[PDB]
């Protein structure tokens, strides 16, 4: 007799979705951000990207 | 009884669409049955799929 355990399970999942979005223009803008711990950052946001 | 000649008219009570363009409106309706008091419901049909 020669025993052996059962296998581990290996499952594969496949999912997916489709969406319809709309986006628009936007001029670039800037600001400076201050945060706790004396954090300071120069920020530039591209409202068109 | 008096088969006399009448005036021209574009006012066809109901001319066939086989003779001219005619508007129709038949939106498709999707039902989501709720037979029980607490039903198992799916997410709205993803028409883009």
């Amino acid at each position: 007799f020669s025993g052996a355990p059962q296998p581990n399970q290996h499952h594969t999942l496949v999912y997916g979705k489709s969406y319809h979005f709309t986006i628009t223009n936007g001029l670039p803008e800037f600001r400076h951000l201050a945060t706790t711990n004396s954090g300071y950052y120069a920020q530039q946001r591209f409202k068109h990207i | 009884t008096a088969a006399v000649t009448t005036a021209w008219s574009e006012q066809f009570p109901n001319i066939s669409a086989s003779s001219t363009s005619r508007d129709i409106n038949n939106p498709v309706i999707v039902d989501y049955s709720l037979p029980y008091f607490e039903n198992n419901v799916p997410k709205d049909v993803g028409i883009y799929d």
